[PDB]
């Protein structure tokens, strides 16, 4: 009912890669490429629909699903889904690696003076040049978690091929200048880079 | 050829309703049901209920009772999802998809999915942007090399482009995608990297450009205080 798959997995040409679906014997799996519907690679743990390449494979230890793909080629770097029944994973990247991986470089902005006289504040958390392309962000005020006010976008390319996203903290002025500061945490790959602001008159 | 093929995206304001088709061909559409899943952008996968084109009875995921009607026209074979009093993050594609070929007897999961309908949901109109400079200071610099920015808030609709010093400063400049805020309006910044003994010598102007509102902003990013 809450199948969890990991966010990103990834590896090389000809190498092979296992993504995991853990629940609470039907378990599919689906790849998804851009713009495209998704297409079923594994259904009912193990069983291959027509013309799905041999180097697809299910599998199922106690409460987890595997799917395994065998000689990674470029063509297979997609998004997967575990299912069971009508219930979805939340999917997971699969990157092909045809460069280093690369961690996130983040630039975080204050609300400027100008926003502020305006009545607003705006934090901005730039993050570039990471590589695969999927991260999570998560902000702080002072030490505690922030949720309300935080919006992300999606990895997207840059002309490098690696990728950028940002995320935007909206507060009101007087939030702003109560904290000490304010922090954007970006994960990728299991590792965090941090930066931190604060307010100077 | 096992086959849906569904109507083209729409756009909707939110409190109306959309009505998506997915005509079947290649098999008998009364021997299978009809699923709909959707998938909001950058998000997954959701299953939204079913129907028995046979029966026309429907079964519906809890999220979406009271709202989603399912329908059929058994003479065209074709498959019906009317989705109303839409929200905003009702903004999705919107797939039929069932199962046709499979071994196996549960009806899940789904090997024949039509190509998707793209429904977008917004209540904005269009909005010049709100041009804010991202000032450098020690903490945006690095090897030397200094950050400075321009935000460009609360616009509507994409795009927006940016430059910097009329399209004379190139290296170092990263226009991010913009975010969808809440509000239904736009959001992105635009950061150049560059050399931090500059500052103070060389003028920095991004040049934002929104033709959707007829507008362009020349925004002064000079050094903090």
């Amino acid at each position: 009912s809450a199948l969890t798959q990991p966010r990103s997995v990834s590896g090389s040409p000809g190498q092979s890669v296992t993504i995991s679906c853990t629940g609470t014997n039907y378990v599919s799996w689906y790849q998804q490429h851009p713009g495209k519907a998704p297409k079923l690679m594994i259904y009912d743990v193990s069983k291959r629909p027509s013309g799905v390449p041999d180097r697809f494979s299910g599998s199922k230890s106690g409460n987890t699903a595997s799917l395994t793909i065998s000689g990674l080629q470029a063509e297979d770097e997609a998004d997967y889904y575990c299912s069971a029944f009508e219930y979805f994973g939340g999917g997971t990247k699969l990157t092909v690696l045809s460069q280093p991986k690369a961690a996130p470089s983040v630039t975080l902005f204050p609300p400027s003076s100008e926003e502020l006289q305006a009545n607003k504040a705006t934090l901005v958390c730039l993050i570039s040049d990471f590589y695969p392309g999927a991260v999570t962000v998560a902000w702080k005020a002072d030490s505690s978690p922030v949720k309300a006010g935080v919006e992300t976008t999606t990895p997207s390319k840059q002309s490098n091929n690696k990728y950028a996203a940002s995320s935007y903290l909206s507060l009101t002025p007087e939030q702003w200048k109560s904290h000490k500061s304010y922090s954007c945490q970006v994960t990728h790959e299991g590792s965090t880079v941090e930066k931190t602001v604060a307010p100077t008159e | 050829q096992v086959q849906l093929v569904q109507s083209g995206a729409e756009v909707k304001k939110p409190g109306a309703s959309v009505k998506v088709s997915c005509k079947a061909s290649g098999y008998t559409f009364t021997g299978y049901y009809m699923h709909w899943v959707r998938q909001a952008p950058g998000q997954g996968l959701e299953w939204m209920g079913w129907i028995n084109p046979n029966s026309g009875g429907t079964n519906y995921a809890q999220k979406f009772q009271g709202r989603v009607t399912m329908t059929r026209d058994t003479s065209i074979s074709t498959a019906y999802m009317e989705l109303s009093r839409l929200r905003s993050d009702d903004t999705a594609v919107y797939y039929c998809a069932t199962q046709v070929k499979l071994d196996s007897s549960a009806g899940y999961p789904f090997d024949i999915w039509g190509q998707g309908t793209m429904v977008t949901v917004s209540s904005a109109s269009t909005k010049g942007p709100s041009v804010f400079p991202l000032a450098p200071s020690s903490k945006s610099t690095s090897g030397g090399t200094a950050a400075l920015g321009c935000l460009v808030k609360d616009y509507f609709p994409e795009p927006v482009t940016v430059s910097w010093n009329s399209g004379a400063l190139t290296s170092g400049v990263h226009t991010f995608p913009a975010v969808l805020q809440s509000s239904g309006l736009y959001s992105l910044s635009s950061v150049v990297t560059v050399p931090s003994s500059s500052l103070g010598t060389q003028t920095y102007i991004c040049n934002v450009n929104h033709k959707p509102s007829n507008t362009k902003v020349d925004k002064k990013v000079e050094p903090k205080s």
